[PDB]
């Protein structure tokens, strides 16, 4: 093994800027290292190979720099096609080993928060279960809190985050927030609504709903 | 271009043993070294070991680590390349991916997709896709074990405004997600929206209309 290290590990530089990543190597390496980007959620994918090769199809705004032990990775200016988490390795000896790992989160200006409260699905409401999301939908920073409210009150532990990766298009994260209060309460109640402040939007906001029904 | 995807069992008892299978489809091991790759949840990728083309004869050379219980091997009348572990625990847990080693561009030039092995004395779970009506869309796949399960609306067409979420895993001891898709505010007459929740480690298929 010959340990490998990348610098920094999560970072966020911006738009325009230099993102610039270093690893290190425990021995020695040579032209031997080449680098990954990792898009949210897929499989590596070769941006650099030994030490100062461009690949076939990845920009130009991307570059390796010398050979040795000090390594050093530079984007000429970062978009925001770029959150990914990019990885170094070396080849020379085996087992091949890669990096800690780097993430690149980008950042934007406030893109204050969507909400679309969506009432629960008739059948699922078949269960004894019923489970009523809320959605925001692009917003940054990823700074937000939902407050859900039963009628005009609560009873919590049932709220739960997911948020998903920053987009690449926007950079703005989004996330659900299913209230799942199960069945047979659905009902002995009317209002569940679902507020949410943000850094970005002042003063609160909310979509709810008294229900509609039965 | 060329094609590899990888394929075997989602969910494996400890004990049991691990078996994958990367297809390929676009060249040959006869001018290729075939290794894999695996990482565990949210970590990095680490070597396991590769296999040489037909000169060096196809010789394997397992990562120290793993070296004694992995035995990668391929069939060229069949194009694949399949990876057995024996005694997977819940370490060797991670998406395991089946890499080939080129030419220069050499290592790692062309990887598969992904194929999540989760080690678990538990077992299996159809998931439960339910309707969420609305402007945005969106579908509830509720309930299911093991991961992952992947979505997708209209089995192509939508695409730029979709957000597909991560995954929890519910006290039920359950994954529940939620895809949703944002869509045009008039554009929604009586008009289609398939829901497309696609799941392999049950062997389950659901194509809920929202």
């Amino acid at each position: 093994d010959i340990q490998m290290t990348q610098s920094p590990s999560s970072l966020s530089a911006s738009v325009g800027d230099r993102v610039t990543i270093t690893c290190k190597a425990s021995q020695n390496i040579d032209k031997y290292l080449n680098w990954y980007q990792q898009k949210p959620g897929k499989a590596p994918k070769l941006l650099i190979y030994n030490t100062n090769n461009l690949q076939t199809g990845v920009p130009s705004r991307f570059s390796g720099s010398g050979s040795g032990t000090d390594f050093t990775f530079t984007i000429s200016s970062l978009q925001p096609e770029d959150i990914a988490t990019y990885y170094c390795l070396q080849h020379i000896s085996r087992p091949r080993t890669f990096g800690q790992g780097t993430k690149v989160e980008i950042k934007r200006t406030v893109a204050a928060p969507s909400v679309f409260i969506f009432p629960p699905s008739d059948e699922q409401l078949k269960s004894g279960t019923a489970s009523v999301v809320c959605l925001l939908n692009n917003f940054y920073p990823r700074e937000a809190k939902v407050q859900w409210k039963v009628d005009n009150a609560l009873q919590s532990g049932n709220s739960q985050e997911s948020v998903t990766e920053q987009d690449s298009k926007d950079s703005t994260y989004s996330l659900s927030s299913t209230l799942t209060l199960s069945k047979a309460d659905y009902e002995k109640h009317k209002v569940y609504a679902c507020e949410v402040t943000h850094q970005g939007l002042s003063s609160p906001v909310t979509k709810s709903f008294n229900r509609g029904e039965c | 271009q060329v094609q590899l995807q990888e394929s075997g069992p989602g969910l494996v008892r400890p004990s049991q043993t691990l078996s994958l299978t990367c297809t390929v489809s676009g060249f040959t091991f006869t001018d290729f070294y075939m290794n894999w790759v695996r990482q565990p949840p949210g970590r990095g990728l680490e070597w396991i070991g590769f296999i040489r083309d037909k000169a060096k004869g196809y010789t394997t050379e397992y990562n120290p680590s793993v070296k004694g219980r992995v035995t990668m091997l391929v069939d060229t009348s069949k194009n694949q390349f399949s990876l057995r572990l024996s005694s997977v625990t819940a370490a060797d847990t991670a998406v395991y991916y089946c890499a080939r080693e080129g030419h220069t561009a050499a290592p790692f030039d062309y990887w598969g997709q992904g194929s999540l092995v989760t080690v678990s004395s538990a077992s299996t779970k159809g998931p439960s896709v339910f309707p969420l009506a609305p402007a945005a869309l969106g579908c509830l796949v509720k309930d299911y074990f093991p991961e992952p399960v992947t979505v997708s609306w209209n089995s192509g067409a939508l695409t730029s405004g979709v957000h597909t979420f991560p995954a929890v895993l519910q006290s039920s001891g359950l994954y529940s997600l939620s895809s949703v898709v944002t869509v045009p505010s008039s554009s929604l007459g009586t008009q289609t929206y398939i829901c497309n929740v696609n799941h392999k480690p049950s062997n389950t298929k659901v194509d809920k209309k929202v």
